[PDB]
C-alpha cells in the first residue's frame, strides 16, 4: 500500500482515451484475476467533477512485491505504444486518504422483472403494475465500459472516488481495483 | 506565370484490397486455410450489429492484398502541361535525391505493425503479420514480421524489413510490379468482439459476401501514418499523411495553414516559386502525392 504507479496514456490519432482507459481496466482486471491478492488500489489523479471526468492517468497503489509481479505479468504486453509509466515510487507521507467505490445501477426495469419471475413467479402485467418504468436509475459518475468473457454483455463499470479523510482504513480491494472496504492516498 | 493547374486529381498509390475477417487458433495459423470467417449479426439490446470470434479461436485473420503502382509524381487529369512538365521534373529530382528510401520504410512499418488492425490490436498480446510477394500467381517472398517488437510510434530498422523497403521502392519507382497479400495474426482472446469498419438497426458492420470485412480506405489511412514531421507536441505519435495534418481523434489538425508546413503551401514553395522546402517536408509532399488528391485551386 506504500508504493504508487502512475499510468498515463500516450495520446493517440486513432482512439479517444476513454477506450485506451477502457482497455487497461480490462486488462488490470485480468492481471488482478490471474495473480491475487486485493491490496492493490486504483485512483485517477486529475478526475475532474465537473463534466465527471475520468482523465488521463491512472493510480495503483499496492506493495512493493505485489507490483514487482504486477509488472512481470505479461499483463502489459500489446499495451505499451498507448500508455508509459515510471516506478512503483512511494507514495508522499502527508496525503490524505479517500476511498474509491463501484456504483452499480438499476438501469432496466425489465431485468429486474424478469428476476421477479424467478423468485415470486408474477405474470408480466403484474411485473408492469408493481415496477413501472420510471425506476431507471441515471448516475452521473465518471465510467469505464467493459465485457467480460464469462458473461458476454457487455456492462459499464461506475467509478466514484470518496470524501478526502484523514487517514487510511484496512480494508480489501476487488479485482478491478475498487474498494470493498479499503482506502488509498490523495495527492 | 507557373500556376497551379484548376484540376489536379492525383489517383491513389499503395492501392489496398477489401481487407476480410476471419476466426482461428494459435499454433493453427500455419494451416490458415479454410478458417471460418466472422460473420455480422443483429442482436437485441433495439437491435444493434456485433460481430466476434467464435468460442473455439482467439486469433484473427484479416486478409487484403496491396499494389504497389509508382508514377507517383503524374496526375491522372492536369489543367496545365507546363505545371505538369515542372512537377514531374521537382518529383523526378526528389527522386534523385532519395529513390524512395523512407517513404517506402516507413510504409513497409505499417505494413509491419498491424495499424490496418485499429482495434484489433490495443487488446492483443500476440500480434503477428504475414507477407506474401505474389508475382505470376505464386509467392516470390515470403515475410513473417512481429507488430509487438515493431512499435507504433518509433521509426527502427530490420533486414527483413528493409527487403521490404526495397521491394516498396522499386514499386513506388516503377521498376517492377509488387503485389503483397498481408495477413494479420492478432490474439484478441476467445470470443471477444472484434471491430470491423461500420457501415450506416440503428448501427450496422460492413461485410461483402456472407462474411465481415474492414473497408479498403480505412487500410489506406492506417498505411499513411507516417507523418512525424508535424510540429508534435504532448507526446502524440505518427498521424495520417493527410492535407493540413488533420486527425480525428484529437480533433485537431496539425500542419496548421498559418504555419507554413501544410502540404499545399509546400507544393507551391517546391514547385512554383522553387523556395525547395526541407528533407521532412519534401517526403511528406511525396507521401501525399502517393496518397492521392484532387488537388488544384478553383
Amino acid at each position: 500500500m506504500d508504493h504508487y504507479l502512475d499510468i498515463r496514456l500516450r495520446p493517440d490519432p486513432e482512439f479517444p482515451p476513454a477506450q485506451l482507459m477502457s482497455v487497461l481496466f480490462g486488462k488490470l482486471h485480468q492481471a488482478l484475476v490471474a495473480q491475487g491478492g486485493d491490496r492493490i488500489g486504483v485512483s485517477f489523479p486529475d478526475l475532474d467533477e465537473s463534466r465527471s471526468r475520468l482523465g488521463e492517468r491512472l493510480r495503483i497503489h499496492a506493495s512493493a512485491d505485489d507490483l514487482r509481479a504486477l509488472l512481470a505479468r505479461p499483463w502489459l504486453e500489446g499495451l505499451r505504444d498507448h500508455l508509459q509509466f515510471g516506478e512503483p515510487a512511494v507514495v508522499p507521507h502527508p496525503t490524505p486518504y479517500r476511498q474509491v467505490s463501484r456504483v452499480q445501477a438499476k438501469s432496466n426495469p425489465e431485468r429486474l422483472r424478469r428476476r421477479l419471475m424467478r423468485r415470486h413467479d408474477l405474470s408480466e402485467e403484474e411485473a408492469r403494475k408493481r415496477i413501472p418504468d420510471t425506476v431507471a436509475r441515471a448516475l452521473d459518475l465518471p465510467f469505464v465500459t467493459l465485457r467480460s468473457q464469462s458473461t458476454g454483455q457487455h456492462f459499464r463499470l461506475f467509478i466514484r472516488h470518496g470524501p478526502l479523510q484523514v487517514t487510511a482504513e484496512e480494508g480489501g480491494f476487488t479485482c478491478y481495483g475498487l474498494s470493498k472496504g479499503g482506502f488509498v492516498p490523495w495527492f | 506565370i507557373l500556376s497551379t493547374a484548376s484540376v489536379l486529381a492525383f489517383e491513389r498509390k499503395l492501392d489496398p484490397s477489401d481487407a476480410l475477417m476471419s476466426a482461428g487458433a494459435w499454433a493453427q495459423r500455419d494451416a490458415s486455410q479454410e478458417w471460418p470467417a466472422v460473420t455480422v449479426r443483429e442482436k437485441s439490446v433495439q437491435t444493434v450489429d456485433v460481430a466476434n470470434l467464435p468460442s473455439d479461436a482467439d486469433t484473427l485473420k484479416v486478409r487484403f492484398t496491396l499494389r504497389v503502382l509508382g508514377g507517383a509524381g503524374t496526375p491522372s487529369a492536369c489543367n496545365d502541361a507546363a505545371y505538369r512538365d515542372k512537377l514531374l521534373q521537382t518529383v523526378a529530382t526528389y527522386v534523385n535525391d532519395q529513390g524512395f528510401a523512407e517513404l517506402a520504410r516507413r510504409y513497409a512499418h505499417n505494413l509491419a505493425n498491424a495499424r490496418f488492425l485499429w482495434r484489433n490490436r490495443v487488446g492483443a498480446e500476440a500480434v503477428e503479420v504475414r507477407i506474401n510477394h505474389i508475382r505470376q500467381g505464386e509467392v516470390a517472398r515470403a515475410w513473417r514480421f512481429d507488430a509487438l517488437a515493431i512499435g507504433l510510434r518509433d521509426f527502427k530498422a530490420d533486414a527483413e524489413l528493409d527487403a521490404l523497403a526495397e521491394l516498396i521502392a522499386s514499386g513506388l519507382s516503377g521498376s517492377g510490379h509488387v503485389l503483397l497479400e498481408v495477413v494479420a495474426f492478432a490474439r484478441i482472446g476467445d470470443g471477444q468482439e472484434v471491430f470491423p469498419s461500420q457501415e450506416l438497426k440503428s448501427k450496422t458492420l460492413y461485410s461483402v459476401r456472407d462474411a465481415a470485412a474492414i473497408h479498403s480506405q480505412k487500410i489506406g489511412n492506417a498505411l499513411r501514418t507516417i507523418d512525424t514531421w508535424y510540429p508534435d507536441e504532448d507526446g502524440l505519435g505518427p498521424i495520417a499523411v493527410e492535407p493540413y495534418g488533420s486527425v480525428t481523434s484529437q480533433g485537431k489538425a496539425y500542419r496548421q495553414p498559418k504555419q507554413k508546413l501544410d502540404f499545399y503551401t509546400l507544393l507551391d514553395n517546391w514547385v512554383l516559386r522553387d523556395e525547395a522546402p526541407a528533407v521532412e517536408q519534401q517526403h511528406y509532399v511525396i507521401a501525399n502525392l502517393i496518397r492521392g488528391g484532387v488537388f488544384g485551386e478553383a
